[PDB]
């Protein structure tokens, strides 16, 4: 069969990925989109702050680049949304299909949105 | 010597020979009659 | 425990031309001699290429260090 | 009976042959009724390295 | 698919089917040639079109061709 | 001569395992089988890379497309002289059996064969382009 | 009359280049991907 | 002259360049001693291009604005004034020389053409016969000719192998 390796089977990675938000069934697609969105969009903020064009202004650098930080997570919920229109058209996991899927896309634009704007909070 | 003969009459062997024949005679002809431009 | 001692062979090749007037013979696909111009880069591309003109190992090892 | 003598050379006239207008030497000639008994050999090979091939009797002629 | 052709050239050297490395082509008896046999090409839908039959074929023109066409997964020769 | 029937739980050769093996296309479209009978045990050359040791007696080996399973065939046929046959396997359970077709390899003659995709004349008789334009799809004159 | 307001270039130059190219490549990647009936 | 062109012999562009190429190695010579090995090989030079610019001028060649020989390449042009030997002459000098390389090839291509082994004549040079055809080329403008009229340089049309048309 394929090559065992302890990375691809190993006891502690399995249990890591099995709790995190993608892998953890029983949980509405809406929730997991939401705890996905959340994580990503608080680091998102990062990069845009510190090395932005406007990094150097003392006041406007956490302003803009939080707000591009905003932008780029909505152009991602975009990506979400038409990845599913196109890859669910016609198993286990509610998560892969038309239904589940555009519930996903929806978290994630809420809870990223959130995300940035809970990073922005935290510096002023 | 009759092979050995043979091999000097190889392709590669009589364009060496001929091109080393033909180089000279013209390196030789500039030597005597440097910069020729027209044949006056 | 197969000894280190110095094994030759006397006399394995002839010294003669014969085989300098006869391009191609190192390897039994060009042997025949040209019919097409593609023979004259086979020629030169397989000349040294001694592990597909013979699959004797001892032959071709004596053909590496006299090269 | 059929076909011409062996040993002796034709004129293939096969537009998409390889040896089309030129003479070759004829090896046999089947007398089965195949649809291409004359053989005829070449001293040039094709881009194939191929110098033989099968020819019917219409396709062949005599040399001139 | 491609497509797999063979003409009335043929002499059955069985060259072709040995050649292809899919198993589309195959040997079928037959009158028209010394040897009594002719190629065939039943199993098109699984030729990915390397034309190594055409490289094989001893005649003059080629007696098998392979005609390019609609391409699949089959034919693209992909494993996934 | 009759359509053998597949044994899934045919043994394997001992193998390791490889990266070069089945993807996700096996648990969707389809996949290969190839089993064959061993002499004795012996160690052979996986087109996928690497090297395996077949079993004494049966043994079955699972590929991702039929190039593969035929280029083990032919190593098999022509250098351990043993006779293997493998089938196409659908997700769905459904099992197809191939090569060889009627029990005899191809490379031979055998009756009862049906001549396919056979022209009744030269490459140099075909129409010309036109006469096969606007047929509907682009159609090549050996076609017709 | 024909000329423009002196803000144009303002609004018509993100519209043009960041926002009809997103919903364009969105239309043409579902286009491609959609299946047949 | 021709084409607004003058003798060079009557150029002052000319006769300023031959000073700079003159001043130029006189420059590099007067950094060596009176006989070295230096200073001889510049004096030879020297020499050389003062004849080269005296050859030119006695050729009657024209030289433009910018002071460089031109050629005159028109026949008529060449005869009437007399620089025939610019390009006019040049031209049946190569030709008789191009046409000696061609037509000795062709003849031994053919001679060979009859032998049991035509390929082996062409890889390992029959050196007998190609010196023999060497010397017999010096004639081949009678020899060519004389081909064309009896109609055997050229091959029928009908023993020349052509594609499908
Ligand atoms: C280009 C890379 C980059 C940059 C410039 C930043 C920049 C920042 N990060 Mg981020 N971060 C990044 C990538 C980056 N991060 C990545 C790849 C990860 C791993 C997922 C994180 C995980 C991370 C965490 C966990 C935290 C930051 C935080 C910070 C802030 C640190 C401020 C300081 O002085 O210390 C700053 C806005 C801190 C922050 O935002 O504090 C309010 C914070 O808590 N970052
Ligand atoms: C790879 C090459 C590269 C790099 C490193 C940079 C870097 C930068 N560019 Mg430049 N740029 C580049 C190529 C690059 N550029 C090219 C090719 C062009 C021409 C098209 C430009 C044109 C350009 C412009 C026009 C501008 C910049 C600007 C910037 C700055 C901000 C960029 C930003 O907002 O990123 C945002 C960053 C992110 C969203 C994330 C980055 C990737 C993260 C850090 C990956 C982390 C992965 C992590 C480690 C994985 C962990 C895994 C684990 C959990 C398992 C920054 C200094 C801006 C500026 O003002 O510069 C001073 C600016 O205005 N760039
Ligand atoms: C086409 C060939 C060719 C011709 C027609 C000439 C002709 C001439 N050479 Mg030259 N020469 C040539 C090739 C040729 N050389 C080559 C290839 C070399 C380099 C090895 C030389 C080296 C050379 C020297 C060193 C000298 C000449 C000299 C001469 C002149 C008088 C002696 C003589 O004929 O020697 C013929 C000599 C050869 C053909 C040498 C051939 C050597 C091998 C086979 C190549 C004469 C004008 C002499 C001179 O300056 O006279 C005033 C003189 O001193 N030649
Ligand atoms: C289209 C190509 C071309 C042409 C037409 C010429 C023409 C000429 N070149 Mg130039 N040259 C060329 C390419 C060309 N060159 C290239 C590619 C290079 C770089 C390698 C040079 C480098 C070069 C140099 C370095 C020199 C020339 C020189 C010459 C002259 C030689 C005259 C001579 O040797 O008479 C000799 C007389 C003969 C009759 C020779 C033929 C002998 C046979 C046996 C006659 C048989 C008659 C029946 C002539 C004007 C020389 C010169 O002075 O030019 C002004 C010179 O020094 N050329
Ligand atoms: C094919 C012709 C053409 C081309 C290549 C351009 C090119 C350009 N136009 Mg112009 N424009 C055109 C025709 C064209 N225009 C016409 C017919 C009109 C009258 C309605 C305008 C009105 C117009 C405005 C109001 C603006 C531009 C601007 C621009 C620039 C950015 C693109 C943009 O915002 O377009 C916008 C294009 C339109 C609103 C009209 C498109 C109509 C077709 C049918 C769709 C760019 C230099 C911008 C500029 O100058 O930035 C500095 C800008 O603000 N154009
Ligand atoms: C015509 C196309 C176009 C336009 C209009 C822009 C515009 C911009 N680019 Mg550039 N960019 C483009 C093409 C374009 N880019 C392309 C093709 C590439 C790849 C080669 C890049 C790569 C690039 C990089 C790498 C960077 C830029 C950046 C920038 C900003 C520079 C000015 C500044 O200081 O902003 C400061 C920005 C702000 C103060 C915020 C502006 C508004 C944000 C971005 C979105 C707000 C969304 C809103 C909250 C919610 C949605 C609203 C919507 C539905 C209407 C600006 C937003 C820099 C930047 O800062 O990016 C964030 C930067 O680092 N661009
Ligand atoms: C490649 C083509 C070509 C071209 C464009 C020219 C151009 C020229 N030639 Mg030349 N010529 C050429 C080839 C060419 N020639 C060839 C191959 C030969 C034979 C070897 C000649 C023989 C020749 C002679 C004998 C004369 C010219 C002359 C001329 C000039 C005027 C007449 C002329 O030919 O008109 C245009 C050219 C053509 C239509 C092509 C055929 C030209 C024939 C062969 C010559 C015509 C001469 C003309 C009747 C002279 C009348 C008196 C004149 C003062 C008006 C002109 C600069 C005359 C001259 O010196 O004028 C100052 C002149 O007396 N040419
Ligand atoms: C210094 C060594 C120079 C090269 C000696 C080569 C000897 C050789 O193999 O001779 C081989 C042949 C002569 O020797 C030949 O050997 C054959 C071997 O099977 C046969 O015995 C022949 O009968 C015999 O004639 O050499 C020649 O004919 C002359 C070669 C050219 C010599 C002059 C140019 C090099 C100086
Ligand atoms: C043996 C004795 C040999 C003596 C000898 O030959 O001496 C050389 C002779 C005579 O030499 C001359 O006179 C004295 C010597 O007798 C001098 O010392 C010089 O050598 C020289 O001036 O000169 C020539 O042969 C010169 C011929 C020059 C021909 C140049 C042709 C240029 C035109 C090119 C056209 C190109 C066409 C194609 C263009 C296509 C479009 C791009
Ligand atoms: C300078 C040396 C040139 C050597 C040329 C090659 C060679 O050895 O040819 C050797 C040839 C002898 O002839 C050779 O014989 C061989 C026998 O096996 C083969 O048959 C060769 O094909 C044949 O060329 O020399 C000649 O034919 C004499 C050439 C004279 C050239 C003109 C000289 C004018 C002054
Ligand atoms: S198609 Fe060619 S290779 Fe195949 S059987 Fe016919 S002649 Fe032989
Ligand atoms: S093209 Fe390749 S796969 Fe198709 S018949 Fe020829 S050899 Fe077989």
């Amino acid at each position: 069969g394929m090559l065992e390796t302890p990375v691809t089977s190993a006891p502690i990675v399995a249990t890591y990925l099995s709790n995190l938000p993608a892998y953890r069934t029983g949980v509405a697609p809406v929730l997991r989109g939401v705890e996905i969105g959340l994580a990503h969009g608080f680091l998102l903020a990062g990069p845009f702050i510190k090395l932005g064009p406007l990094r150097n202004v003392p006041e406007t650098a956490e302003i803009a680049g939080s707000l591009s930080a905003a932008g780029l997570v909505l152009i991602l919920a975009l990506c979400l949304s038409i990845y599913g229109s196109a890859q669910f058209q016609s198993a286990r996991d509610p998560l892969f299909s038309a239904d589940g899927w555009s519930e996903f896309a929806a978290g994630f634009l809420v809870g990223g949105e959130a995300g940035v704007a809970w990073a922005y909070v935290c510096t002023q | 010597m009759k092979d050995f003969t043979t091999y000097l009459s190889t392709a590669p062997v009589i364009a060496t020979i001929w091109f080393t024949f033909t180089a000279g005679l013209l390196i030789e002809i500039n030597r005597y009659f440097p910069d020729p431009l027209v044949f006056s | 425990a197969k000894k280190v001692k110095i094994a030759v062979d006397r006399n394995p090749v002839e010294t003669s031309f014969e085989k300098w007037a006869k391009p191609g013979h190192f390897s039994r696909t060009l042997s025949k001699g040209p019919n097409t111009t593609t023979w004259i880069w086979n020629l030169h591309a397989d000349a040294h290429d001694f592990d597909s003109h013979t699959s004797d190992l001892e032959e071709i090892s004596r053909k590496v260090f006299s090269a | 009976e059929v076909g011409p003598k062996r040993g002796s050379l034709v004129k293939i006239l096969r537009p998409e042959s390889y040896w089309f207008n030129q003479v070759g030497k004829v090896v046999s000639v089947d007398q089965s009724g195949v649809r291409y008994p004359v053989v005829v050999r070449f001293e040039n090979q094709n881009y194939a390295g191929v110098t033989t091939n099968n020819y019917a009797l219409d396709e062949v002629v005599a040399a001139k | 698919a491609h497509i797999v052709k063979i003409y009335d050239t043929c002499i059955g050297c069985t060259q072709c089917v040995r050649a292809c490395p899919l198993d589309v082509l195959e040997m079928v008896p037959w009158d028209g040639c010394k040897a009594s046999q002719m190629a065939s090409a039943p199993r098109t839908e699984d030729c990915v079109g390397c034309k190594r039959c055409e490289t094989a074929c001893p005649t003059d023109f080629l007696s098998v061709r392979v005609y390019l066409g609609s391409e699949s997964t089959r034919s693209m020769g992909l494993s996934y | 001569w009759t359509v053998p029937t597949l044994n899934p739980d045919t043994p394997s050769p001992i193998f390791g395992g490889s990266t070069g093996g089945l993807l996700r296309k096996a648990q969707t479209e389809e996949f290969y089988v190839i089993t064959w009978e061993a002499k004795k045990e012996q160690i052979f050359e996986m087109p996928t890379g690497g090297a395996a040791i077949m079993r004494q007696g049966p043994n079955l080996l699972k590929f991702g497309k039929k190039e593969q399973c035929l280029a083990l065939t032919t190593q098999l046929r022509n250098k351990f002289k043993l006779t293997p046959c493998f089938y196409r396997v659908f997700p769905d359970g459904k099992v197809q059996y191939l090569h060889p077709a009627d029990g005899v390899y191809p490379e031979k003659v055998n009756a009862g064969r049906v001549g396919a995709n056979q022209n009744m004349r030269r490459i140099g008789q075909n129409v010309n382009p036109i006469k096969v334009k606007f047929s509907g799809r682009m159609m090549s004159p050996a076609e017709i | 009359p024909f000329v423009p307001p002196s803000w144009a270039p303002s609004v018509f130059v993100p519209l043009t280049g960041l926002v009809l190219p997103a919903i364009a490549m969105a239309t043409l990647f579902v286009y491609i991907e959609k299946e047949a009936p | 002259d021709i084409a607004g062109l003058t003798p060079c012999s009557e150029s002052k562009a000319y006769a300023k360049l031959e000073k700079k190429e003159l001043k130029t190695l006189e420059k590099r010579l007067k950094q060596y001693e009176a006989d070295s090995a230096p200073a001889v090989a510049l004096k030879a030079t020297m020499e050389r291009t003062k004849a080269r610019f005296a050859n030119y001028a006695k050729a009657g060649l024209l030289c433009g604005n910018d002071g460089l020989p031109h050629l005159i390449a028109d026949p008529g042009l060449a005869l009437k004034y007399g620089h025939a030997g610019e390009v006019f002459i040049p031209t049946f000098g190569f030709l008789y020389v191009a046409g000696y390389i061609g037509y000795v090839g062709r003849q031994y291509l053919i001679a060979v053409k009859g032998e049991a082994k035509p390929t082996d004549k062409e890889i390992i040079i029959d050196v007998p016969l190609a010196t023999k055809l060497a010397w017999q080329g010096a004639g081949w403008p009678l020899a060519a000719v004389q081909e064309l009229q009896r109609g055997t340089l050229l091959e029928k049309e009908e023993n020349i192998t052509v594609s499908p048309r």
